[PDB]
RNA sequence: ACCAGGAGUGGAGCCUGCGGCUUAAUUUGACUCAACACGGGAAAACUUACCAGGUCGAACAUAAGUGUGUAAGACAGAUUGAUAGCUCUUUCUCGAAUCUAUGGGUGGUGGUGCAUGGCCGUUCUUAGUUCGUGGAGUGAUUUGUCUGGUUAAUUCCGAUAACGAACGAGACUCAAAUAUAUUAAAUAGAUAUCUUCAGGAUUAUGGUGCUGAAGCUUAUGUAUAUGUAAGUGGAGCCGUACCUGUUGGUUUGUCCCAUUAUAAGGACACUAGCUUCUUAAAUGGACAAAUUGCGUCUAGCAAUAAUGAGAUUGAGCAAUAACAGGUCUGUGAUGCCCUUAGAUGUCCUGGGCUGCACGCGCGCUACAAUGAAAGUAUCAACGUGUAUUUCCUAGACCGAGAGGUCCGGGUAAACCGCUGAACCACUUUCAUGCUUGGGAUUGUGAACUGAAACUGUUCACGAUGAACUUGGAAUUCCCAGUAAGUGUGAGUCAUUAACUCGCAUUGAUUACGUCCCUGCCCUUUGUACACACC
C-alpha cells in the first residue's frame, strides 16, 4: 500500500530472474527465465545438446 | 457425415519418431484408416548464445547450443467411431497426440 | 527462385545444358547426346562442374567467417 | 492447463517442468538416495518413474511419504488433483549408477578424514560392483589451511568423443565442511554392452570384434542317398 | 506483362494517363520527398505512378497487394540516418489515394484486359516502332 | 610469425572501455600476452552495490502492566517529498503477539579468490602424459616414450631393451552437395487439361467494311455513369479456334452415391495432375587395387579415372601436472570477519554512475567520380512472432512526416509473407569547386514511449554546414565462397544499437612457402641454473 512505488510493467524492473532472483543478469526473451550463471548448471535436464 | 481427423504427432527423439511408424500406422492401415502416409514436418531449431562464463574475463568466447524436435503427421479421412482405440495403443515417452473434439 | 541479381542468372545455365541430354538419352538418339557433349567438354565454363561452395558459418572476434578482429594491445 | 501456448514455448515450459522437480528431490531424498526421474505425460493421467535407491523409506506411514509427493506439485504449480502420479521405483545395479553412492559419501565423510577406510573403499565398491572406469576426487581444504586437490582414478577415462559424450555420468555435489566446504566430483565410466543391457544404448564405439572364419569342408563329397 | 523490361515502357505508361487527363495530381507534389530520408524534392509527378505497371505483375505474381504491403519493400536502396544506414517503409501517403486517379477484392479491376492490353498493344506497336 | 599482399585502424568526426580530473557521491570489479563494446554493462528511477534525505522490525524463557486499555490507526494544523497518526496540538477506536530491557538468531550486490568450492581462461592452431615386468644403477630417477623413414599427429612402419600398457590425437557429434530409386504432403507444385482473366490478325475469317463501321458529344431519367437519339465521323466491326496469360478444383481421377459436399461401392483414362521440388525418417554418399623409371620392399605428390564426387566438410568434444589467473557482487555455494530496531540490511523521495583543460583502446561516418543524387530494373536466407500478457502484423483511413484511428490475421511450412533485403545494375541530374562530397555542432516546433526526461527516449520537418582530400612512429587480421563491401534477423527491450550471435548477397590481389625475426614442441648440450634470466 503506502512506500511501495514502481508500477513495473515497463522495461526490465520488475519482471526478473524466474531462476535465482538475481534482477541484473537475466536471459529472458524466448521463454527462458534462467538467469544465465543459473543455466550451465541447470542446462539439464532441459534439452540442449551442442553439436557445433 | 463422415469425419476428416487430421492429426498431428511431434517428438524430440527421432528413433521414437521412428518407433511411431513401426506399431501406430500399420495397426489402423489393416483396416483401411487412410493415413495418406508419414508426413515429416520441417524441425525447429534454436540456437542460444551467451557468456559461458561467471565473470567472462578471458579470450571472451562464447558456448553455443542447439535443440532439435521433429514432427510427423497423420491425417485420417475415418469417422470418431474407429479412432478411439489408436489413441489408447500405443503410447510413447515423449510423443504428443492432438486430436480435436469441440 | 534464390540466388540474386548474379547468382540467379548462373543456375539458367546448368538447366539449359542438360534438358537436350535427356531428351536425347530416352527420346532420339545416343549420338545426339554424344554430339552435345564433345562441343562442351573442352572447357565446358562450369556448365556441369557445380561445385558445392556455400556460405560457411560463422565465428567469433570477427565480423565473417574465416576472420578475426584483433588488437587487443599486443 | 490448456493454454494458447505456442509449441516452441510448450516444448520448453516442459523443460522447465522437470528442471525443478529434482531439485527439492535431492534436498529431500539425498538420505534415500534419489537418482532419476523418467516422465510421461499421458493422456488423462501424467506419470513420473522416480528412481531412488531407499524404497523402504520413500513411502511412510500408510503412503505418508508417498501422499507428501502429491502434495508438492498439486499446489506448486497448481495442477489438477489426479493427473498427478509420483511412484519412487527401486533402482537396479545400484553400485553401477553410483551417483548416489557420491551422495552417500557426504554420509561417508562424516568419520573424521577417513580416505583410507572410506574414499579408498568408494573405489573399491565400484569395481566390485564391476566399472571398466570411475573417477573421484577431493578438491578443498584438507590437512590443514591451504586448499589441496587429489585425484583418484582408476580405468579407462577417454574425456573426449561421443562415447565421453555417452559413456559418463555426472555428479556435482557441494557438501558443507566443519570448516568451511567441499565439492565432490565423481565420473564413471561404464561396460555397456555385455550383461543384459536392453537400453544404456548397448552400443560399440570403435571396437572391433572378428568372429571364426569358418573353416570348410572343401572336397564335399556326394554321399548322395536319393529318399 | 510479359514482353521487355520497363525501363522505357514504365516511362512510356506514365504520360498517357496523363495525355488523357487522368493525372488527378496531388496537393504537396511540390514539396513531398516520398520517404524520410531523401534531402532533395523529386523533378516532376510523372515517376510516381509509374507502379501500376509493377502491379500488372505484382498483383499477377505477388497479391492483390494493399498500401502497406507495397510501399515498404518499394523504393529501397536508402541511405538512412548517417550512423549507420538502415531500412524504412518509404511512407507512401497520397499515393494510396492513386486509385481515384484510375477512376477478396481488387485494386485496379479495368486493368484485367480493358486497361493493360491497351498498353499490351502499345508494346505490340513499340513492337512495330523498334522493327526498324 | 613473416614474406607476397590485401583491407585497415593509430590522423579526422563521433560512440563507448577505463584512467586521470573533479564531485555530496561521481559504486565497483579486472593490468601484458589472456583488464581494456567486459561484469551481456544499449542503465531517467527501479535496479544500484553509490551519494542525500527518509523507512521497516524480527522470534526465546525470563519479566512486569493486570483487560481502569499494555496498543493500533486517520481527520484536524505543524512536519512534510507526498500526508507520515513517521511524529504531534486534539479527538473515538477494533485493544491481547502480555509489542522484554533479556537468548541471540535474522539479513546483506559488507570484507577477504592469500580461506575455498563451483565455474572459466591460459598452459593447447602444438603433440604429449603416465602405470603393473625387467635387466640400468648405492639413490635421486632413468629404460619404456627410440638412430631413421613418414605423418597434421607418441601416426605407423622398421631398429625393435616389458608388452598385453592406458588416455590423449585418431575414431565418433553436427552442417549444404548425394539414386526421390522406395512410402511421404494444409510446403511447394511440376504438369496435364478443365477452365475462366484474352490481346493478335500470330492465326482462319462467318456476319460484315465507305451504304457511315470504329471512335467522338449533348439532353435528362434512374443513383454522375449508362440508355437512346441527335451529335459525330470515314474504316472497320463482331465471333471462333492457335498463340500468351488469371482463376479454381483436379487427395482413390470421372460419373457415381452415403453425405450439405471428398473416397470406394459403378465403370473408364483403366490413372480424366503426379510427386520432380521443399521436407527425411532412411539407406546411399572419392566407397582410396585411383594410373603413375616404388622410394630403407614399407605412404613411388602428381593433378590425371570419376564426371552429385577430384575432402559434401567447418566446428564441438579435448590430457598431465598445474598457476596464489578470473570471480564471496550469479546464487538461500560458502568458511572466517562485519552488522542487526540507530541497517550495510529494507522499502520511499531524490541525485549520481552519463559529470571534463587529459591520456588512451575497441569500432562505426566520411575524406567523393568505380560517386552524390532521382527513378528504374527487380533478389536472399537463419529466423521471427499474444494468454493470463498486449507480440507479429495485414487491410482500408487520416497526417509533410512522425504517427493516429478502424476492421483483421497469426500461438504459427499455414497469417505477417512466396518475408517479393541492401549494395549493384539503368537513363539522368551534378563539373571536382572542403563541392549538391562529407552532417559534427544548434535553434525550433512536430512526434511518441513510458506515472515521469533535462550532456538527451528516440523519431520527423524545414533551417545550421565545422573538422577532415588516404592519416606520424607504429601496428591488425587473413589463403576461398575466404578476405572485404553491403545488408537482414537475433540478444539485451516500455521506448534506446553505431556493439554482440549467426544469416544472406556481392565477390579479389596474392601464398600454395620459409625458420630470419617475436614464436613455439620433447635430441645432444654446458651451468653458480633454485620462487627456473623478471
Amino acid at each position: 500500500t503506502l512506500w511501495y512505488s514502481h508500477p513495473r510493467k515497463y522495461g526490465q524492473g520488475s519482471r526478473c530472474c524466474r531462476a535465482c532472483s538475481n534482477r541484473h543478469g537475466l536471459i529472458r526473451k524466448y521463454g527462458l527465465n534462467i538467469c544465465r550463471q543459473c543455466f550451465r548448471e541447470y542446462a539439464n535436464d532441459i534439452g540442449f545438446k551442442k553439436l557445433d | 457425415s463422415v469425419h476428416r481427423i487430421r492429426i498431428t504427432l511431434t517428438s524430440r527423439n527421432v528413433r521414437s519418431l521412428e518407433n511411431v511408424c513401426r506399431d501406430l500406422i500399420n495397426g489402423a492401415k489393416n483396416q483401411n484408416l487412410r493415413v495418406k502416409g508419414p508426413v515429416r514436418m520441417p524441425t525447429k531449431t534454436l540456437r542460444i548464445t551467451t557468456r559461458k562464463t561467471p565473470c567472462g574475463e578471458g579470450s571472451k568466447t562464447w558456448d553455443r547450443f542447439q535443440m532439435r524436435i521433429h514432427k510427423r503427421i497423420i491425417d485420417l479421412h475415418s469417422p470418431s467411431e474407429i479412432v478411439k482405440k489408436i489413441t489408447s495403443i500405443n503410447i510413447e515417452p515423449g510423443v504428443e497426440v492432438e486430436v480435436t473434439i469441440a | 527462385s534464390g540466388g540474386g541479381h548474379v547468382a540467379q542468372i548462373y543456375a539458367i545455365r546448368q538447366a539449359i545444358s542438360k534438358a537436350l541430354v535427356a531428351f536425347y538419352q530416352k527420346y532420339v538418339d545416343e549420338a545426339s547426346k554424344k554430339e552435345i557433349k564433345d562441343i562442351l567438354v573442352q572447357y565446358d565454363r562450369t556448365l556441369l562442374v557445380g561445385d558445392p561452395r556455400r556460405c560457411e558459418p560463422k565465428k567469433f572476434g570477427g565480423p565473417g567467417a574465416r576472420a578475426r578482429y584483433q588488437k587487443s594491445y599486443r | 492447463a490448456n493454454l494458447p501456448i505456442s509449441k516452441k514455448r510448450k516444448f520448453v515450459s516442459d523443460g522447465i517442468f522437470k528442471a525443478e522437480l529434482n531439485e527439492f528431490l535431492t534436498r529431500e531424498l539425498a538420505e534415500d538416495g534419489y537418482s532419476g526421474v523418467e516422465v510421461r505425460v499421458t493422456p488423462s493421467r501424467t506419470e513420473i518413474i522416480i528412481m531412488a535407491t531407499k524404497t523402504q523409506q520413500v513411502l511412510g506411514e500408510k503412503g505418508r511419504r508417498i501422499r507428501e509427493l502429491t502434495a508438492m506439485v498439486q499446489k506448486r504449480f497448481n495442477f489438477e488433483t489426479g493427473r498427478i502420479e509420483l511412484y519412487a521405483e527401486k533402482v537396479a545395479a545400484r553400485g553401477l549408477c553410483a551417483i548416489a553412492q557420491a551422495e552417500s559419501l557426504r554420509y561417508k565423510l562424516t568419520g573424521g578424514l577417513a580416505v583410507r577406510r572410506a574414499c579408498y573403499g568408494v573405489l573399491r565398491y565400484i569395481m566390485e560392483s564391476g566399472a571398466k572406469g570411475c573417477e573421484v576426487v577431493v578438491s578443498g581444504k584438507l590437512r590443514g589451511q591451504r586448499a589441496k586437490s587429489m585425484k583418484f582414478v582408476d580405468g579407462l577415462m577417454i574425456h573426449s568423443g561421443d562415447p565421453c559424450n555417452d559413456y559418463v555420468e555426472t555428479a556435482t555435489r557441494h557438501v558443507l565442511l566443519r570448516q568451511g566446504v567441499l565439492g565432490i566430483k565423481v565420473k564413471v565410466m561404464l561396460p555397456y554392452d555385455p550383461k543384459n543391457k536392453i537400453g544404456p544404448k548397448k552400443p560399440l564405439p570403435d571396437n572391433v570384434s572378428v568372429v571364426e572364419p569358418k573353416e570348410e569342408k572343401i572336397y564335399e563329397t556326394p554321399e548322395t542317398e536319393y529318399k | 506483362v510479359k514482353d521487355i523490361d520497363q525501363h522505357a515502357v514504365t516511362k512510356a505508361v506514365a504520360v498517357f494517363l496523363k495525355k488523357t487527363g487522368k493525372l488527378k495530381v496531388p496537393d504537396q507534389m511540390d514539396i513531398v520527398k516520398t520517404a524520410k530520408f531523401k534531402e532533395l524534392a523529386p523533378y516532376d509527378p510523372d515517376w510516381f505512378y509509374v507502379r501500376c505497371a509493377s502491379i500488372l505483375r505484382h498483383l499477377y505474381h505477388r497479391s492483390p497487394a494493399g498500401v502497406g504491403s507495397i510501399t515498404k519493400i518499394y523504393g529501397g536502396r536508402k541511405r538512412n540516418g548517417v550512423h549507420p544506414s538502415h531500412f524504412c517503409r518509404a511512407a507512401d501517403g497520397a499515393a494510396r489515394k492513386a486509385l481515384q486517379a484510375l477512376e477478396g477484392r481488387k485494386l485496379s479491376s479495368i486493368g484485367q484486359r480493358d486497361l493493360d492490353r491497351i498498353a499490351n498493344q502499345i508494346v505490340f506497336k513499340q513492337r512495330d516502332a523498334a522493327k526498324q
